[PDB]
């Protein structure tokens, strides 16, 4: 089946440069083309531009013209987006879509964050419980986005609420991930959060235990 | 020699690629349009249907789908939808219920051999089929009614 | 440079409701209009193409109409998993334009939240900070007033709220309220209370703890 995977996205200094890759599979690459559509946080969809793998033709939006360069490689089945002279306005989730399909196939999207601020790994703290019980994990002080929070290595999805990150006064993001579990299940069944922050290459497995002073 | 989107001997052939309502094509070095996979027409604005899609009863806007016009069904969109709720009948054209031997009428749910199937004439009466779910009860002496029950 | 304008900007509807989202093009774009469903954190999912053609695998409750400059999307009978930001798109030109989006929220019966208070862990206190987390679990409507009272003193400018997107089944929200202070400022107080005011609760619910105590 048709698969489009975007990679390359991360923290970039304003005025800096970044290259994104769109790894395509499940179809003849030379027969279509690749489009790039970005979405700024809390904003709508914006078409950055497109490439024909056959011929090497390119077209861009006036907003990204001159600074952005789209390239392709049929032998790798990969299309690229070179971003230069990066303004704050360029901070968005960048998606790649197959041409000639009325935008039916999109990739998962990669996050490009244009900021002067530095990369920080989060500190993971437990939120110990005290019929029905509740516990969580406090993923505090991290930059940039995103952070993935898992419970019991993907074996716990029911009653789990991983809250959107709040940008603190310090400029660092912080979120909490909670889970509803039976109070009888406590002690017997163990609970561990599986926090991963790829931009700082942080991987934390914090066991949430109920204390008794 | 040639400017952007100009090809051929004297750069007199124009071609700028498209991926919209008007076309889904790239351009070759001869200046000809090369349709994207699943696109058809000199301008590649038409979609290539599912292999076997009915030219008259099936259409395209996405390759390789085969959508159906009201009254038609199936993968190749070549089979008529019989009139609801058609029982022992078939169709040639949509909303038709053509009965076989032997049913009627309209829905082909009414029996043409109601005597053979049900035997409605009681107390020694004679049954003769007169149409769809229609019969005739010829009654013996001392019996009357539509089924020789009185 | 065609412009796509959606109406309304947002709407709240119950399960089984007929939802109608309109989209106006700045120019004539024929049937070159598509509709998408975008769940927060996911790529847009194609619903309708060629202004009226339903994409494969999309529920038949989703339909589209329009030709020229005015296009509409219809959700005949709204479902709890239909919460998203819907976008109309023009592909009359290769440089595709999208509408601003239309948020669709799911209305339901009033559900009172299960309030929980989490005191700062010794591990966070060892790093020099104290975060007091208050959880309002599975509630409807979204409108919920959260007040922090530290030793009966009402707090302001030292707490941040975070709300989850609606549940795909029971259309509820979950909210976190994190009160942040230094290890120093935290030790200067005893009672940390989280007062929750919601339509589901007849009288505001308070969840508290005494610092150090269990």
């Amino acid at each position: 089946e048709v698969q489009l995977v975007e990679s390359g996205g991360g923290l970039v200094q304003p005025g800096g440069s970044l290259r994104l890759s769109c790894a395509a599979s499940g179809f003849t690459f030379s027969n279509y083309g690749i489009h790039w559509v970005r979405q700024a946080p809390g904003k709508g969809l914006e078409w950055v531009g497109w490439i024909t793998p056959d011929g090497g033709y390119t077209d861009y939006a006036d907003s990204v013209k001159g600074r952005f360069t789209i390239s392709a490689d049929t032998s790798k089945n990969t299309a690229y987006l070179q971003m230069n002279s990066l303004r704050a306005e360029d901070t968005a989730v960048y998606y790649c879509a197959r041409a000639g399909t009325l935008f039916a196939y999109w990739g998962q999207g990669t996050l490009v964050t244009v900021s002067s601020a530095s990369t920080k790994g989060p500190s993971v703290f437990p939120l110990a419980p005290s019929g029905t019980a509740a516990l969580g994990c406090l993923v505090k002080d991290y930059f940039p986005e995103p952070v993935t929070v898992s419970w019991n290595s993907g074996a716990l999805t029911s009653g789990v609420h991983t809250f959107p990150a709040v940008l603190q006064s310090s400029g660092l993001y912080s979120l909490s991930s909670v889970v509803t579990v039976p109070s009888s299940s406590l002690g017997t069944q163990t609970y561990i959060c599986n926090v991963n922050h790829k931009p700082s290459n942080t991987k934390v497995d914090k066991k949430v235990e109920p204390k008794s002073c | 020699t040639c400017d952007d989107y100009y090809y051929g001997f004297g750069c007199n052939k124009f071609c700028r690629p498209r991926d919209d309502f008007f076309g889904h094509y790239a351009c070759d070095q001869n200046g000809n349009k090369t349709c994207m996979e699943g696109w058809m027409g000199p301008e590649c604005n038409r979609a290539i249907c599912r292999q076997g899609c009915s030219p008259k009863h099936g259409s395209c806007k996405l390759p390789g789908d085969c959508r159906c016009q009201y009254g038609w069904q199936g993968l190749y969109c070549d089979k008529c939808i019989p009139h609801p709720g058609c029982v022992h009948g078939i169709c040639n054209e949509p909303w038709q219920c053509l009965c076989e031997t032997n049913w009627g009428g309209q829905l082909c749910d009414k029996d043409l051999n109601y005597c053979g199937t049900h035997q409605p004439c009681l107390n020694g009466g004679t049954c003769s089929n007169t149409g769809p779910d229609k019969y005739q009860c010829s009654c013996p002496e001392g019996y009357s009614g539509p089924n020789c029950e009185i | 440079d065609i412009q796509m304008t959606q109406s309304p900007s947002s709407l709240s509807a119950s399960v089984g409701d007929r939802v109608t989202i309109t989209c106006r093009a700045s120019q004539d774009v024929s049937t070159a209009v598509a509709w998408y469903q975008q769940k927060p954190g996911k790529a847009p999912k194609l619903l309708i193409y060629s202004a009226s053609f339903l994409y494969s695998g999309v529920p038949s409750r989703f339909s589209g109409s329009g030709s020229g400059t005015d296009f509409t999307l219809t959700i005949s009978s709204l479902q709890p998993e239909d919460f998203a930001t819907y976008y109309c798109q023009q592909y009359y030109t290769t440089a595709t334009t999208f509408g601003q989006g239309t948020k669709v929220e799911i209305k339901r019966t009033v559900a009172a939240p299960s309030v929980f208070i989490f005191p700062p862990s010794d591990e966070q206190l060892k790093s020099g900070t104290a975060s007091v987390v208050c959880l309002l679990n599975n509630f409807y409507p979204r409108e919920a007033k959260v007040q922090w009272k530290v030793d009966n003193a009402l707090q302001s400018g030292n707490s941040q709220e975070s709300v989850t997107e609606q549940d795909s089944k029971d259309s509820t929200y979950s909210l976190s309220s994190t009160l942040t202070l230094s290890k120093a400022d935290y030790e200067k107080h005893k009672v940390y209370a989280c007062e929750v005011t919601h339509q589901g609760l007849s009288s505001p619910v308070t969840k508290s703890f005494n610092r150090g105590e269990c």
